This record gives C-alpha cells, structure tokens and sequence, in this order.
C-alpha cells in the first residue's frame, strides 16, 4: 500500500 | 472455504432427500460494487506511478526533504493517536 500511498499523495502532487 | 461450502451443500441435500438465491445475487452485485471502485483507484494510481517515473531520471531532489516532512508529520500524528488508544486502555484498566 506505500506503492499506492505514494500514488495517491504524489498524484496530489503531479 | 469450499470445504465449508461443500459441508453446507451436504446439509442441504440431507434435508432436501427462491428467495434465498436471489439474496445471494444481489450480494454478489453489492460486493463487485466497491471492487469496480478499487479497480478505478489502482488505475488511477498506476497511470500516476507512471506519470512519476517520466519524472524518473535525476529530477528534483527537494521532493524528499518534502516527503520527509511528510514523514515527521504523519509519524507525529500517528504517535498522537497511539498514546490517545493506549491511554484509553490504561484508563478502562483503572477502571
């Protein structure tokens, strides 16, 4: 879930 | 699970020698419901990993002081409500 938790938040990003 | 399904079936037929299988489909529908929405979800994750990796390369190393204070914010919260739980379970302990 880090691979999507850094999904989510660096697609809050990007 | 099979196995319990197939201990269930074996039941069924012992007493056996609609309304039911209606339920069942309708449950079937409501599950798939939300994994229709997860599948949506990991897309949407999935096309943004890859937006990230064309970032990929060398790119920007302030990102990770970012994430990094990301870090201390998050743990910070997590530990918040840690001590909140714990001490609830110390106090139903006095209790």
């Amino acid at each position: 879930l880090q691979e999507i938790q850094q999904a989510g938040e660096r697609l809050r990003s990007k | 699970e099979e196995l319990k399904n197939a201990e269930i079936a074996l039941r069924t037929q012992k007493t056996p020698p609609n309304t039911a299988p209606a339920d069942y489909f309708h449950t079937l529908v409501q599950q798939f419901e939300v994994q229709l929405q997860q599948y949506r979800q990991q897309i949407e994750e999935l096309e943004n990993h890859l937006a990230t990796q064309s970032n990929t390369l060398h790119l920007s190393p302030q990102d990770l002081s970012m994430a990094m204070q990301k870090l201390y914010q998050t743990f910070v919260a997590l530990a918040a409500q840690l001590q909140a739980v714990n001490e609830n379970f110390k106090m139903l302990k006095e209790q």
